[PDB]
C-alpha cells in the first residue's frame, strides 16, 4: 500500500483541458470500460470539488473487435515533475514493441496526485452529465507511470536480460523495445518468450532508415522550362550544400526565350550537373543530434498517397529524411495516411533517439481535429501545431 | 431538508474571505430583513452565529418584484472570487434536433433546490453576513445550505441531483431524465396513467431525499419553450417571430431586429438583412434614428411573410439514417438541412461567408462538411451521410491535387445548382506557341515605393510605378498585367513563391481587390500555366525585369 509522492512543475496546476465530443459508439464501450475498473479499484467517480480534467476517447490498435481507453494526458504530463538511451537499440536488425500499460494497474497513485488525473465520459447531446473519475492507480499514458515503475519493471526484466544479454530493451512510456540480430524466427519466437515471461505477471528495422539523397531530372532534352525547374531545385539544394554550382545553366536561359524551347545543354553546364550528382550521393558532412534540443518532424503532402518527411531540429540539417505511402483500404482518406504517418514517425524516433518529434502537419486544425482519434493506435501522443507547406519546399523532396 | 453527503468545498489556497463591511440601512429595510432571517433561522437553513467568525458579506433589501414586503440578497460576489474553483456544470446544452420522440413528457421544477442541499458544514463559517441596526448596538449569521448566488452552490446541487437519481435510472431504464438548470424533462413511452404514475414515484423519490418538486396540477403542460422552440412529445415548432412594425427606428432596434433575423435565417428560407445592415452605416449612437429606405422597408416586409410560415420538425429515431444535404447559397454562403426521412427535418442551419485571405468552394465546402460533422457527433454521436452540390470527379481532382491534407466522410453527389467547382486550372506542363511573360515587382523597405512590370518573348513589355506599396503587393501586381496584355494562353514566370503559392491554390474568392481581378483574368484565359524561377539570378528574362523594377 505504499506511494511515492509525485507532484506537479513548481506553481503549476492540474490540467482543466475540455473534453471533445464522442461517437455513441465510444462512448458506450468506454461506460462499459470503466465501469470495470471502477469495480477493480482502479478508478472512483468523482465529486465537483474536483476541477481538473483531462480528455479521454477510444481505440482499436491493430485488428481488433474490442475497443481500449486512451487517455490524452500530455498537459498533465507537461505539468507533472522530471523524475530521473541504449545507441544499442537503433542498431539493431529488428526491434519489436510492446504493450505494458497493464503493469501500472498494480501500482497505487499517491493519493494527492489523483485529483489532476480526473477525466469525463460524455454524453450525446449533452443530455446527461458527463460521467467523471480519476486514477487511483497509475494511468497508461501518464508520464510518471513509467517512472514510479521503472523499479518493478527492471526487476522483472533482469531475468531476460542475464538470460538473453545480447537483446536490448527501452521502455517508453506504455512501450517496450526490445531489438535482436536475430533471424526472425528465432527472433520473434524468443518475443513470445518474453511475453510468456511478462504474462507470469500481468517488426520494425531499423538499419534501413537514413536520410534519403536528392535526386536530379535525366531527360533526353531539355527545354527552358525545364533548366528553370532544374535550377530552381538546385539554388534551393545549394542551402545544403554550398558546392553546388549553377552558373552554366543560368548562362542557357540568357534571353527571354518562349518557355518550351528546346535547349541545347553544353559541355559546362553537363559538367556543372555532373558535378552537382556528386556533391548529392550523400548526406552534408557535420550533422549530429543534440540532446539538449528539441527533435523537428515536418512533413509535406506529395499527393497520390505520398508523404515526405524530415526530421531535424536545425533547419537544413536533416538527421533523417523519408517518404511513406500505400495503406491499402485508406486509398482515399488524408487524415488515416497522415496519422499513419505521424505514428510512423514517432515510433522511429523514439528508437533512435527515445523521445518524441514536435510535428509540423500541412493541415488544417479542424479536420485534424475532427478524424485523427478514429484512426489513432499508440499508447502516447506526440505534440503538433499545423502548417501551410510552401509550395517550393515540397517540389524538392518530391 | 435534505440528508445527503456534503462535498467538500476549501478556499482557493493561500486566499481567505473575511471582509467587506455592511451598508447602514434604513430602519424599514433593517427590520424587513430581521424578519425574513427569523424565519430561515427556524427552518434550518440559515444559522444566528457570532461565536468565531471573522468573516462577513454586505446584505441588501430590494423592493421584491410587486411586493410592499421586502426582500433580501446577499453580496458573496467577493466570498466567490476567494472560494475554489469547480467542475464546469457543461454549458453545452441539449439541441431539439437530438430529442428522440416521446409519447409523454413531464417537467419537474425543482427550483428551491439550492437551499434544500446540506452546505460542507466545515465552510459554513466562510458565509457570515449582517444585518445593521441604528446607533451600532450590537445581527449575525451564516448558511447552512447551499446559498442563492454562491459559486458552488449550483455545480454542487447539480452533482447531488445526478446522486439522487442514479438509482432511479439504473430501475427504469425506459424513462429518460434530462437534467438541466432546477430542471428535470421526464419522457417516457408508457402510457399516459403509467407514466403519471412514475412521476409520482419520482417526485417522492426526490422528496424522500429532500427535494420538492411540483404536482401533477402545479405540473407546467407542453409545449415546453427551449431556446427558441416549442417543444411538444412528438414533434416541435418554431414560437412566431414578431417583427414590430415602428416610425421611429433607433440604431439599437434596427440591430435587434438584425439580431432576430439572423437566428431565423437557421430556420427560415429566404431571410435577408442586406438593407437593413446597410442602415447602421457611419451610425453616431445607439439611440439616434435611421430611416428605413425604400429597399429596406421592403425587406423587413418580405421577411414577415417569411416568418408567417410554421416550420414544425421531427425529432430522433436511432434506427434511421442520418443524412446531410447541402446547398451553395451564395459565394463562401451555404445552407443544410439534416433528416432522416425526406421532408422531415431534424435540423437545418445556415453558415455564412467566411471572408478570409484566400479559398474557393472545393475548400469552403471542406470546411461546412466539418463544421456539420462535428455538431453531429455532439448532437447525435453519428456523423450522417452526406448528399454534396460536386462530381467525384471534382472532389477527385481537387484534393488528389491540393497540396494540404482534406477528407469529406461516406458522401453522395446530388445534382442540385448551383453546384461547387474548380473555376479554371493551371496547367501543368508549360503552354507552345502561347506567349511568355516574364514578371517582376519590387519595393523599399523604407519608402514604400515599388514598380511593377514585365518583358516577354515578343519584345512586348510595360513597367509601371507604384506608391505605399509592398514586396508582395507589386509582384502579385505584376502577374495582373501579363494576364491582361495577353492572350488566351499564357505562361508566366515570376520570382514570387508569395504569388506563386497563392495562385497555386487556384482561388476563386478572397478580400484583395488585385487578387479578385487576377482570380477573374485567370477564369477567363483557355490555358494557364504558372512557373517559378528563384529571385536575382543571371536566368534569362529574370534578370531582364529585374532591371526595369530596379530604380
Ligand atoms: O429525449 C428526449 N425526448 C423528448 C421529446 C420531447 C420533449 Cl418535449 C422532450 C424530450 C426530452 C427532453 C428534454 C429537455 C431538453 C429539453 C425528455 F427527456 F424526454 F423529456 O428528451
Amino acid at each position: 500500500i505504499e506511494t511515492v509522492p509525485v507532484k506537479l512543475k513548481p506553481g503549476m496546476d492540474g490540467p482543466k483541458v475540455k473534453q471533445w465530443p464522442l461517437t455513441e459508439e465510444k462512448i458506450k464501450a468506454l461506460v462499459e470500460i470503466c465501469t470495470e475498473m471502477e469495480k477493480e479499484g482502479k478508478i472512483s467517480k468523482i465529486g465537483p470539488e474536483n476541477p481538473y480534467n483531462t480528455p479521454v476517447f477510444a481505440i482499436k490498435k491493430k485488428d481488433s473487435t474490442k475497443w481500449r481507453k486512451l487517455v490524452d494526458f500530455r498537459e498533465l504530463n507537461k505539468r507533472t515533475q522530471d523524475f530521473w538511451h541504449p545507441a544499442g537499440l537503433k542498431k539493431k536488425k529488428s526491434v519489436t514493441v510492446l504493450d505494458v500499460g497493464d503493469a501500472y494497474f498494480s501500482v497505487p497513485l499517491d493519493e494527492d496526485f489523483r485529483k489532476y488525473t480526473a477525466f469525463t465520459i460524455p454524453s450525446i447531446n449533452n443530455e446527461t452529465p458527463g460521467i467523471r473519475y480519476q486514477y487511483n492507480v497509475l494511468p497508461q499514458g501518464w508520464k510518471g507511470s513509467p517512472a514510479i515503475f521503472q523499479s518493478s519493471m527492471t526487476k522483472i526484466l533482469e531475468p531476460f536480460r542475464k538470460q538473453n544479454p545480447d537483446i536490448v530493451i527501452c521502455q517508453y512510456m506504455d512501450d517496450l523495445y526490445v531489438g535482436s540480430d536475430l533471424e526472425i524466427g528465432q527472433h520473434r519466437t524468443k518475443i513470445e518468450e518474453l511475453r510468456q515471461h511478462l504474462l507470469r505477471w500481468g517488426e520494425l528495422h531499423p538499419d534501413k532508415w537514413t536520410v534519403q539523397p536528392i535526386v536530379l531530372p535525366e531527360k533526353d532534352s531539355w527545354t527552358v522550362n525545364d533548366i528553370q525547374k532544374l535550377v530552381g531545385k538546385l539554388n534551393w539544394a545549394s542551402q545544403i550544400y554550398p558546392g553546388i554550382k549553377v552558373r552554366q545553366l543560368c548562362k542557357l536561359l540568357r534571353g527571354t526565350k518562349a518557355l518550351t524551347e528546346v535547349i541545347p545543354l553544353t559541355e559546362e553546364a553537363e559538367l556543372e550537373l555532373a558535378e552537382n550528382r556528386e556533391i548529392l550521393k550523400e548526406p552534408v558532412h557535420g550533422v549530429y543530434y543534440d540532446p539538449s534540443k528539441d527533435l523537428i518532424a515536418e512533413i509535406q503532402k506529395q499527393g497520390q498517397g505520398q508523404w515526405t518527411y524530415q526530421i531535424y531540429q536545425e533547419p537544413f540539417k536533416n538527421l533523417k529524411t523519408g517518404k511513406y505511402a500505400r495503406m491499402r483500404g485508406a486509398h482515399t482518406n488524408d487524415v488515416k495516411q497522415l496519422t499513419e504517418a505521424v505514428q510512423k514517425i514517432t515510433t522511429e524516433s523514439i528508437v533512435i533517439w527515445g523521445k518524441t518529434p514536435k510535428f509540423k502537419l500541412p493541415i488544417q486544425k479542424e479536420t485534424w481535429e475532427t478524424w485523427w482519434t478514429e484512426y489513432w493506435q499508440a499508447t502516447w501522443i506526440p505534440e503538433w501545431e499545423f502548417v501551410n507547406t510552401p509550395p517550393l519546399v515540397k517540389l524538392w523532396y518530391q | 431538508i435534505s440528508p445527503i453527503e456534503t462535498v467538500p468545498v476549501k478556499l482557493k489556497p493561500g486566499m481567505d474571505g473575511p471582509k467587506v463591511k455592511q451598508w447602514p440601512l434604513t430602519e424599514e429595510k433593517i427590520k424587513a430583513l430581521v424578519e425574513i432571517c427569523t424565519e430561515m433561522e427556524k427552518e434550518g437553513k440559515i444559522s444566528k452565529i457570532g461565536p468565531e467568525n471573522p468573516y462577513n458579506t454586505p446584505v441588501f433589501a430590494i423592493k421584491k418584484k410587486d411586493s410592499t414586503k421586502w426582500r433580501k440578497l446577499v453580496d458573496f460576489r467577493e466570498l466567490n472570487k476567494r472560494t475554489q474553483d469547480f467542475w464546469e456544470v457543461q454549458l453545452g446544452i441539449p439541441h431539439p434536433a437530438g430529442l428522440k420522440k416521446k409519447k409523454s413528457v413531464t417537467v419537474l421544477d425543482v427550483g428551491d433546490a439550492y437551499f434544500s442541499v446540506p452546505l460542507d458544514e466545515d465552510f459554513r463559517k466562510y458565509t457570515a453576513f449582517t444585518i445593521p441596526s441604528i446607533n451600532n448596538e450590537t445581527i449575525r449569521y451564516q448558511y447552512n445550505v447551499l446559498p442563492q448566488g454562491w459559486k458552488g452552490s449550483p455545480a454542487i446541487f447539480q452533482s447531488s441531483m445526478t446522486k439522487i437519481l442514479e438509482p432511479f435510472r439504473k430501475q427504469n431504464p425506459d424513462i429518460v431524465i434530462c437534467q438541466y438548470m432546477d430542471d428535470l424533462y421526464v419522457g417516457s413511452d408508457l402510457e399516459i396513467g403509467q407514466h403519471r404514475t412514475k412521476i409520482e414515484e419520482l417526485r417522492q423519490h426526490l422528496l424522500r431525499w429532500g427535494l420538492t418538486t411540483p404536482d401533477k396540477k402545479h405540473q407546467k403542460e407542453p409545449p415546453f419553450l427551449w431556446m427558441g422552440y416549442e417543444l411538444h412529445p412528438d414533434k416541435w415548432t418554431v414560437q412566431p417571430i414578431v417583427l414590430p412594425e415602428k416610425d421611429s427606428w433607433t440604431v439599437n432596434d434596427i440591430q435587434k431586429l438584425v439580431g432576430k433575423l439572423n437566428w431565423a435565417s437557421q430556420i427560415y428560407p429566404g431571410i435577408k438583412v442586406r438593407q437593413l445592415c446597410k442602415l447602421l452605416r457611419g451610425t453616431k449612437a445607439l439611440t439616434e434614428v435611421i430611416p428605413l429606405t425604400e429597399e429596406a422597408e421592403l425587406e423587413l416586409a418580405e421577411n414577415r411573410e417569411i416568418l408567417k410560415e410554421p416550420v414544425h420538425g421531427v425529432y430522433y429515431d436511432p434506427s434511421k439514417d442520418l443524412i446531410a444535404e447541402i446547398q451553395k447559397q451564395g459565394q463562401g454562403q451555404w445552407t443544410y438541412q439534416i433528416y432522416q426521412e425526406p421532408f422531415k427535418n431534424l435540423k437545418t442551419g445556415k453558415y455564412a461567408r467566411m471572408r478570409g485571405a484566400h479559398t474557393n468552394d472545393v475548400k469552403q465546402l471542406t470546411e461546412a462538411v466539418q463544421k456539420i460533422t462535428t455538431e453531429s457527433i455532439v448532437i447525435w454521436g453519428k456523423t450522417p451521410k452526406f448528399k454534396l452540390p460536386i462530381q467525384k470527379e471534382t472532389w477527385e481532382t481537387w484534393w488528389t491535387e491540393y497540396w494540404q491534407a482534406t477528407w469529406i466522410p461516406e458522401w453522395e453527389f446530388v445534382n442540385t445548382p448551383p453546384l461547387v467547382k474548380l473555376w479554371y486550372q493551371l496547367e501543368k506542363e508549360p503552354i507552345v506557341g502561347a506567349e511568355t511573360f516574364y514578371v517582376d515587382g519590387a519595393a523599399n523597405r523604407e519608402t514604400k515605393l515599388g514598380k511593377a512590370g514585365y518583358v516577354t518573348n515578343r519584345g512586348r513589355q510595360k513597367v509601371v510605378t507604384l506608391t505605399d506599396t509592398t514586396n508582395q503587393k507589386t509582384e502579385l501586381q505584376a502577374i495582373y498585367l501579363a494576364l491582361q496584355d495577353s492572350g488566351l494562353e499564357v505562361n508566366i514566370v515570376t520570382d514570387s513563391q508569395y504569388a506563386l503559392g497563392i495562385i497555386q491554390a487556384q482561388p476563386d474568392q478572397s478580400e484583395s481587390e488585385l487578387v479578385n481581378q487576377i482570380i477573374e483574368q485567370l477564369i477567363k484565359k483557355e490555358k494557364v500555366y504558372l512557373a517559378w524561377v528563384p529571385a536575382h539570378k543571371g536566368i534569362g528574362g529574370n534578370e531582364q525585369v529585374d532591371k526595369l523594377v530596379s530604380a
